[PDB]
């Protein structure tokens, strides 16, 4: 509140 | 899964210790915890990449973590104290603050002592199955007893004819304190191996009780006239009797 | 693509130059807030939003991930570098200009790519520092950016200003002039 | 001649008819190129460019990542929308209208208003003027206000009253500013 | 949101084991996580869910429509499923914190008990073995500090399909497999030759 979207790790560097 | 090294570490106070963690491949979030008993999970520090966003949670300035990696992590406790003793657990998720699953490693059991005088390897003894037991139920249970060891860092295992066995084996999950009154009290642990009447009665059968003790190293200084209580294996073997 | 309202929760930016990052939240193309990565604090741009709290650790862990994702793409794309796009500089007033009355000068730098620029206010070659502010880099649909710079002023007939814009897409610094009239 | 490598992640929420329609489009970009994206309508990661195919294949094989991304429409979009219902969407800034001859030209400055919805009509003695009018596009000040300048090519006579008719959601009745020769 | 769980539970092997957990104060962004810990190793992740029902090859997870209650189902309980079970309410911002958990004990189905106390010889001092007793009979700790009684642990002879219970006692006082285990105490069927 306010909430964020989250990026995930790219494979694998 | 998550890897942790060393499994065990028995050290004298004031000496520095280095704990290592190898997280799961593709896990950018690494967490360090410690857990005492009777007690629960205690947060120390965590990483996102090669940087630690939560440096608070560390018990003292002696405690520090690194992940130059940013894969493998190392926790260092310089000038160790008794209160530093616990199972140091490491965990890893894909990413931090995403409520991702934390997978834990096997832990590092750290024990810090005031002096090394109290440290002793176990006394292993295997007890021949009762002839009353073999007569009544045609089964033979041989009891193993590892006694007088300090601290409680032991791994008991049974080996029949040179190879490890797990079927018909029961080891006490926790050792007992010999004199629960004494502060640096020595410990004892028992285990049972049950086999058929015929298997025990067979003389071509060799049953050995192996106990992995974790104590001192060659690096550590031993002053006493007693034998150095180093990290060692102590066995007790017995052969089939007709 | 088509909706009543569009928001970004949020705009995560990370690049090799610096290196530097930028975390913002946008709602209908205006900057709701930004997290100061250095100071580790949330700075709100609209005063009614100051009643809310944004954990800066989300921005910091997000950028830490983007640092990983970037290095992964540098490698995957055999170091395919960013193309320096020619920015668009326009200077205008916030309100109609009257010689007496005070105003604000707005300098819009549009089509910013890569997002690395210097926006300075000048007045007969000397730099104006007092009364100047800036927006963060604001995102665009083509994944380019824009930045705005505000200079508070007291319109006068003999005082003119320039907006000095320094970007790699420009061969010489762009100077957009504003004559009071 | 500095070389730059840029990575962007945008968590974009698209809203229509208030709470009725909500869509999350999480965009991953290297540098101005969207490589992979999570669209709430498709409900899984899909590569936009052959550079994002490894990320789409990895993230889609992880049920944990996929399920958190699928929950984000409620967690980020619907939740954040409820804060806007009380703040940014309650914001109404009444426009300041002004006429100034620039004469053969009349300029209707419609400055400092919010939201963007606006209609500006010119009138020469209650009849609407269209042929000789030219407007700026909707200008974004970036300080959560817009402005629009509407010019009218005029040739006035004695008895002519030029009127600028402005409509905005913040207004109870339209604003009419007059100008006389 | 904190979770609540029965301090301990004794369930029989061969049947599903439903472990309850109540979390009336769970928030919409909190996952229901289950971990287990075998005395005393690294905690093992079992399963988690948000609203839906989840199924692992380890367990199943049923969460109520209101999300205020949940159940972990161990499909087919085995002696290995004996551990401490932690049901946790987890969200992004938070750190992982375990409660008290449920001390789950998976009891063996002892088809025919043969309670007895035996004496064994070192290949001094001799040991007393109290084996083949029933899973409903629970052993008590040693009163005198110089006589040691090890807690009961269940033995499994996989190659026989047979399982048995066993407690071990040894001492150096007045050298005693007769009045030993007088604190537990052993059933009337227990024989000593
Ligand atoms: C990368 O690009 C360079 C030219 O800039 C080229 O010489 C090289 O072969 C390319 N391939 C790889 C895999 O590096
Ligand atoms: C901004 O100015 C500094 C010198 O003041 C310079 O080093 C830097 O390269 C400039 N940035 C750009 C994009 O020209």
């Amino acid at each position: 509140a306010p909430q964020p979207e989250l990026p995930y790790p790219q494979p694998g560097s | 899964g998550v890897s942790q090294s060393p499994s065990n570490k028995v050290t004298e106070k004031g000496k520095d210790v280095e704990l290592r963690c190898d997280p799961i491949s593709g896990h950018t979030a690494l967490y360090w915890y410690r857990q005492s008993l009777g007690q629960g999970l205690e947060f120390l520090i965590y990483f996102q990449g090669n940087s630690a966003p939560d440096k608070s949670g560390l018990p003292s300035d002696r405690f520090s973590a690194e992940r130059t990696g940013g894969s493998v992590s190392t926790l260092t406790i310089q000038r160790t104290q008794q209160e530093d003793s616990a199972v140091y657990l490491c965990a890893s998720s894909f990413r931090a603050l995403a409520a991702d699953t934390q997978y834990f490693g096997p832990g590092t059991r750290l024990t810090v002592l005031e002096d090394l005088k109290n440290v002793f390897p176990p006394e292993v003894a295997v007890f021949e199955p009762s002839e009353a037991e073999i007569s009544h139920t045609q089964k033979a249970t041989l009891v193993c007893l590892a006694t007088g060891f300090y601290p409680d860092h032991v791994e008991l295992s049974w080996w029949v004819n040179g190879k490890e066995v797990h079927s018909g084996v029961c080891t006490d999950p926790q050792p007992l304190k010999e004199q629960p009154a004494l502060n640096d009290s020595r410990y004892a642990l028992s285990s049972r191996l049950r086999v058929s009447a015929t298997f025990w009665q067979n003389p071509r059968n060799h049953f050995r009780c192996q106990v992995q003790f974790y104590g001192l190293s060659e690096n550590d200084e031993w002053t006493q006239d007693r034998a150095k209580p180093v990290t060692q294996i102590v066995s007790a073997e017995a052969w089939g009797r007709a | 693509i088509v909706a009543d309202h569009v928001a970004s929760y949020g705009v995560n930016l990370y690049q090799s130059y610096g290196p530097s990052g930028q975390y913002t939240h946008e709602f209908d193309g205006d900057e709701q807030f930004y997290v100061d990565l250095g100071r580790k604090e949330t700075v709100w741009c609209l005063p009614v939003l100051r009643q809310f709290r944004f954990d800066p650790q989300f921005a910091l862990t997000n950028i830490a991930v983007l640092k990983h994702n970037l290095n992964s793409l540098i490698k995957r794309s055999n170091s395919t570098a960013a193309t320096n796009e020619v920015p668009e500089v326009t200077v205008f007033s916030k309100s109609p200009v009257t010689l007496g009355q005070p105003n604000i000068l707005i300098c819009l730098v549009d089509n910013i790519f890569p997002p690395v620029v210097n926006i300075t206010w000048l007045s007969n070659g000397h730099s104006v520092t007092e009364g100047v502010s800036e927006t963060s880099f604001l995102s665009k649909s083509d994944h380019s950016f824009f930045k705005i710079s505000y200079l508070t002023l007291l319109p006068s007939a003999e005082e003119s200003y320039d907006c000095k814009v320094e970007h790699w897409g420009l061969d010489k610094p762009l100077l957009k002039h504003w004559e009071p009239e | 001649s500095p070389e730059d490598f840029v990575y962007q992640f945008k968590g974009m929420c698209y809203f229509t008819n208030g709470t009725e329609r909500v869509r999350l489009v999480s965009r991953s970009i290297y540098n101005r190129e969207e490589i992979v994206r999570f669209d709430s309508d498709v409900g899984e990661f899909r590569a936009v460019t052959l550079l994002g195919l490894p990320a789409a294949e990895y993230w889609n094989s992880q049920k944990d990542i996929l399920e958190r991304k699928r929950a984000a429409v409620d967690r980020v979009c619907r939740h954040n929308y409820q804060l806007e219902l009380r703040t940014t969407l309650q914001r109404r800034v009444e426009p300041t209208v002004t006429i100034s001859p620039s004469h053969n030209l009349l300029v209707c400055s419609v400055t400092d208003f919010y939201p963007a919805q606006i209609k500006v009509r010119w009138f020469r003695n209650d009849q609407e003027e269209t042929a000789g009018v030219v407007s700026t596009p909707l200008i974004r000040n970036g300080d959560w206000t817009f402005q629009i300048l509407v010019m009218l090519e005029m040739t006035p006579q004695r008895g002519d009253v030029y009127t600028c008719h402005v409509e905005h959601p913040s207004l109870q009745s339209p604003i009419t500013v007059e100008w006389r020769a | 949101m904190k979770t609540t769980q029965p301090p301990s539970m004794d369930c029989a092997e061969g049947r599903a084991a439903n472990l309850p957990c109540n979390h009336s104060t769970i928030s919409g962004n909190e996952y229901v996580y289950w971990y287990r810990q075998i005395h005393s190793q690294g905690p093992q992740y079992i399963i988690h869910g948000l609203k839906n029902n989840e199924t692992n090859e380890m367990a199943s997870l049923i969460i109520t429509e209101d999300r205020k209650s949940s159940t972990l189902i161990l499909p087919h309980a085995t002696l290995r499923d004996t551990a401490v079970y932690y049901c946790i309410a987890f969200q992004g911002a938070q750190k992982l914190v375990f409660g008290q958990g449920t001390r789950l004990t998976i009891n063996p189905n002892i088809q025919n008990p043969d309670p007895a106390v035996y004496q064994l010889r070192d290949s001094d001092k001799s040991v007393c073995l109290f084996t083949d007793f029933d899973s409903q009979t629970n052993v008590s700790q040693s009163k005198d500090s110089d006589v040691y009684i090890t807690d009961k642990c269940v033995l499994d002879m996989r190659s026989m399909d047979f399982k048995s219970n066993s407690a071990v006692a040894w001492s150096n006082k007045s050298d005693a497999c007769a009045n030993a285990f007088n604190n537990s105490i052993i059933p009337e069927d227990t024989f000593f030759p």
